[PDB]
């Protein structure tokens, strides 16, 4: 015979991740506490009862069914990410509604407890073991609005009992039932999006069709960045050199294209190859990058131009 | 197109390490994520006071990752009533481009970092740091901080507009220093910070005579 029976723990607690930027990830800690754990769910196929007289084995395992993803009374909807875990056991990768944490405290322990191997529905006991502590770390969208948050998040935690007739016992409650249990314990958490500036996530190539030998001397082309925004916000551009330029102009900017080919680039219009983009109100503001070509006869080189050049953005 | 997740990080003195969030957003291409630090003076630092590890990593299109600023023990060997300034960096390295003529261009975040001693270990509350000394002379103020911390003002004015809309030339002030900045006379200043978490508040100033205290 086997016989399985779980409590459900219904853990209260919040959480202040406190200030964040957008892009930043904020975190909570969702913390196992001992606590009076009522039963919800059971499957039972032995005898009701025990006594002194025979012996039966054991099995305790825990349970924390955290959810995969939730949404924001703005109607936004939140990212949880597990930072970490700890000497818990996540076993479910092929679902994506939640997380299945969980650790088998007891196996094949042999013990002669008389009591109660079936508590129904209601009944409770005083858990009185410990864990270690879960740490989730929240992905926010871009477009997440400004200001107070306040998200309540519901979860399953609790211990899973199995007492057997067997030695060797295993058995443990299905994945998909667990997601069913009550989700007794949720604890609210508590943050604030001050919001900050993402730039244009995109290849950043330049192009030129053309060798043209010698004829393509001052060729011209130039390609732009967007940089979205929440709030008000400095950030510092300057081109910096990666590829060692042939030729030397004065306090122009340049970048070697090889074969005796440079690029003076330039950000905003500007050879000195530094600029500053600003934003007192939200939105996004371009950022064009100009490359013009140079060469002189002297060591211009049949052959396929590249170089490049590193954009920094110094964000004070 | 690799980005961090905040515009600055402060290093606490009292723990060991801490993870900074990268990630690709780009999801076209993979890319690589090159990580350092640098010293006061904005130079490479290989075997500093602090290190970031892993020094590269490969992004695979659209993945998110970390980088580990930690400690060296000749930690000690700084000063642990004030904190003390680095920068980290992070530069994103493209796949070298498919064959024609081509300007590659790579993006490259570099943010401030503050070694904060256990010493001065701050509130968990947004600690004020609110002490400052905005003192008239020829030209503008000359600002104050007897703080032990590194503070970036980003604006000065009239009114609480001016100082978050009007144009100025950022400044930072060390830990116990005086500095002269150029600016019009204000019955009331208003300087505009940036806090540790990032957000840009305003402080209100009462001027008795050459000496400006806060509200």
């Amino acid at each position: 015979w086997n016989n399985i029976v779980f409590y459900s723990l219904g853990d209260v607690n919040s959480y202040q991740g406190g200030n964040v930027v957008i892009t930043q990830r904020p975190q909570f800690i969702t913390s196992w506490r001992p606590g009076i754990a009522t039963v919800t769910w059971n499957q039972c196929n032995g005898p009701e009862f025990a006594d002194g007289f025979w012996a039966y084995y054991r099995e305790y395992i825990a349970w924390v069914v955290f959810p995969k993803k939730v949404m924001t009374q703005n109607g936004y909807p939140l990212f949880i990410e597990v930072h970490n875990k700890g000497s818990w056991s996540e076993e479910n990768t092929g679902d994506n509604d939640s997380y299945f944490f969980l650790k088998g405290y007891k196996w094949d322990e042999r013990a002669f407890d008389a009591g109660n191997l079936c508590q129904k529905p209601g009944e409770i006991t005083r858990l009185t073991e410990k864990f270690d502590d879960i740490i989730f770390k929240v992905a926010l969208p871009a477009d997440l609005p400004l200001g107070d948050y306040s998200v309540k998040i519901p979860y399953t935690s609790g211990m899973q009992r199995h007492f057997a007739s067997y030695l060797g016992a295993r058995f443990k409650i299905p994945y998909n039932v667990a997601k069913t249990l009550p989700r007794e314990n949720e604890m609210l958490f508590l943050f604030k999006n001050i919001g900050g500036c993402r730039p244009s996530a995109q290849s950043l190539e330049i192009k030129h069709g053309d060798l043209s030998i010698n004829s393509a001397n001052n060729h011209y082309a130039a390609q732009t960045l967007s940089v979205s925004c929440d709030v008000p916000a400095n950030i510092r551009f300057m081109l910096l050199r990666n590829t060692t330029p042939t030729y030397s102009h004065g306090k122009k900017f340049s970048v070697g294209l090889g074969h005796g080919w440079d690029s003076i680039v330039s950000v905003n219009g500007v050879d000195t190859g530094e600029t500053t983009m600003r934003w007192y109100k939200a939105g996004t503001q371009n950022l064009t990058i100009g490359s013009r070509l140079y060469g002189e006869s002297s060591k211009i080189q049949p052959g396929v131009l590249s170089g490049s050049a590193t954009l920094l953005m110094i964000l004070p | 197109a690799v980005s961090l997740d905040r515009t600055r990080a402060v290093f606490d003195g009292s723990e060991k390490s801490m993870t900074l969030d990268i990630s690709n957003d780009n999801k076209q291409l993979p890319y690589l994520a090159q990580a350092w630090i640098e010293n006061e003076n904005q130079e490479k630092i290989i075997t500093g006071p602090v290190i970031a590890t892993p020094p590269v990593q490969r992004l695979e299109p659209g993945a998110k990752s970390m980088v580990r600023l930690s400690t060296t023990p000749d930690i000690s060997k700084l000063p642990q009533d004030r904190e003390s300034l680095f920068y980290f960096n992070l530069r994103e390295i493209p796949p070298r481009s498919e064959k024609a003529n081509v300007l590659q261009i790579a993006l490259q975040t570099k943010i401030k970092l503050f070694y904060r001693p256990a010493a001065i270990k701050t509130r968990p509350n947004e600690v004020w740091q609110d002490q400052l000394i905005l003192n008239k002379v020829s030209g503008g103020y000359r600002i104050e901080n007897p703080t032990p911390y590194y503070v970036t003002v980003i604006g000065l004015g009239g009114s609480e507009k001016q100082a978050e809309e009007g144009e100025f030339e950022t400044v930072m002030l060390s830990p116990r220093s005086e500095q002269t900045v150029k600016s019009a006379n204000y019955n009331t200043p208003y300087l505009s910070y940036i806090n540790d978490y990032g957000g840009r508040p305003v402080l209100s100033f009462i001027c008795n005579g050459s000496r400006c205290s806060v509200k």
